[PDB]
Order: C-alpha cells, then structure tokens, then sequence
C-alpha cells in the first residue's frame, strides 16, 4: 500500500506537470503566429515592389 | 456499500467529464471563429497548405 500510494502521488504530480508542456507550446505558437503573419506581409509588398 | 476510503464510483465519472471539456472547448472555439484550425493543435499540414 505504501508503494502504491507513492506511485499514485508521483503519477498525479507528473500528470499535473505535463500540462506545462502544452501551455509552453501554445505560448510559442501564439508568438510565432506573429512571425508567420509578418513574413506573409513582407512577401506581400515584396510582390508589390518587384 | 463497503468501501468508503476511496469512493471509486464518484471518481470514475470525472474521467469522462474531463475528456469531455476537451471536445467542448475545441468545438466552441472552432465556432467562435469562422475557421476550423484556429491553432497549431490540429492537423498542421492542412493549415500549412
């Protein structure tokens, strides 16, 4: 029972820590959306100025 | 009843409910915008093309 309790607490803590990764990746994709849109805009007036 | 120290019966439902908010939030956020990707979460090839 002691081993199972320790294992369950560890699994719960790891499961809680896991969502940190998806939060970080969501922040990163939100940040790089700016790079995507700005690069597309640069391509836009690059086509314009060609 | 016999077991009370861990009420498994109450705890079973929470798993399904937690799996449910994922689909609920996904559907509502795809509705709020006119787009279906709305993120990098979904199939990234479709949004790349």
């Amino acid at each position: 029972a002691n081993r199972f309790t320790s294992n369950i607490k560890g699994l719960t803590q790891a499961a809680r820590n896991a969502n940190d990764g998806i939060s970080v990746a969501q922040t990163t994709e939100g940040a790089l959306s700016e790079i995507n849109n700005n690069l597309q805009r640069i391509r836009e007036l690059t086509v314009q100025a060609s | 009843a016999q077991v009370i120290n861990t009420n498994s019966l109450s705890l079973i439902t929470q798993n399904n409910i937690n799996k449910n908010q994922s689909a609920l939030s996904s559907s509502i956020e795809r509705l709020s915008s006119g787009l279906r990707i709305n993120s990098a979460k979904d199939d990234a090839a479709g949004q790349a093309i």
